[PDB]
């Protein structure tokens, strides 16, 4: 509002939905967790060696995400720090 | 786009990310730790005291 006033609550929109990506991000890791454990019962005690790599695997990837995200989410922040 | 700072709720994901970079490990305790919803429940926690911070200082942003 006092630095540029129509077009900064036009920016608070953009902010708002980079922490959406944060947040949903957070929630992609648990639940990729959450299916690890039911994919363990399934296999009824035989080796999860497979699985461990591919949850592995998928876990880099979603944490190579979240990072981007939290960078994204980094300099929003800072520009609208000073509209 | 260069460094940021020390803010209460860049500790938080930064809690967030050590305990994740633990898990990626798959060592004998994350294995233990998985098969229960130890990890599950100790992600959540840290995910909600990072979203709570986050909103928090975006709050006092706005004063300036």
């Amino acid at each position: 509002t006092p630095v540029a006033e129509e077009t900064r609550a036009r920016l608070s929109k953009e902010l708002q939905a980079a922490q959406a990506r944060l947040g949903a991000d957070m929630e992609d890791v648990c639940g990729r967790l959450v299916q690890y454990r039911g994919e363990v019962q399934a296999m009824l005690g035989q080796s999860t060696e497979e699985l461990r790599v591919r949850l592995a695997s998928h876990l880099r990837k979603l944490r190579k995400r979240l990072l981007r995200d939290a960078d994204d989410l980094q300099k929003r922040l800072a520009v609208y720090q000073a509209g | 786009t260069e460094w940021q700072s020390g803010q209460r709720w860049e500790l938080a994901l930064g809690r967030f990310w050590d305990y994740l970079r633990w898990v990626q490990t798959l060592s004998e305790q994350v294995q233990e730790e998985l098969l229960s919803s130890q990890v599950t429940q100790e992600l959540r926690a840290l995910m909600d005291e990072t979203m709570k911070e986050l909103k928090a200082y975006k709050s006092e942003l706005e004063e300036q």
